[PDB]
């Protein structure tokens, strides 16, 4: 997050002070490398 | 280090939550999170990192 909160599998390990930009250094030989790396914003919803 | 007596009455501090009781191994995937608490507020089970 922009605030710097860091979450792995839901729980938050620690929060960084701030992040201007994020760069992801992940290298996968597999052509079907991964499904998604996206941006998003807060909202109010319900869940089951 | 992670001392963990298994099957006796003990004190405990797990992730900043304290108490007393006995620990039982279980078989449940539950990879969603790291701590599980009852409606009352008393923790029921935890997963090793
Ligand atoms: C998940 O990865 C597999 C790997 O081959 C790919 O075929 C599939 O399209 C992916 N599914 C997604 C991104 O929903
Ligand atoms: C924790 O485990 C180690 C290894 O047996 C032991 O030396 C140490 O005394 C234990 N600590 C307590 C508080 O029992
Ligand atoms: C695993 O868990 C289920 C339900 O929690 C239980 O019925 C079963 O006896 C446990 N052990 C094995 C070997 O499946």
């Amino acid at each position: 997050s922009r605030t710097g909160h860091f979450y792995i599998n839901g729980y938050r390990y620690f929060t960084l002070g701030n992040v201007e930009a994020v760069n992801f250094n992940v290298t996968t030989a597999e052509t079907t490398d991964f499904c998604t790396v996206a941006l998003a914003s807060y909202a109010d919803v319900l869940v089951n | 280090f992670m001392n963990v007596t298994l099957d006796k009455c003990t004190k405990y501090n797990i992730y900043d939550v304290s108490g007393v009781g006995v620990i039982r191994v279980s078989n449940d995937t539950f990879l969603n999170g790291i701590t599980y608490t009852s409606t009352s507020g008393n923790l029921l089970g935890f997963k090793d990192v």
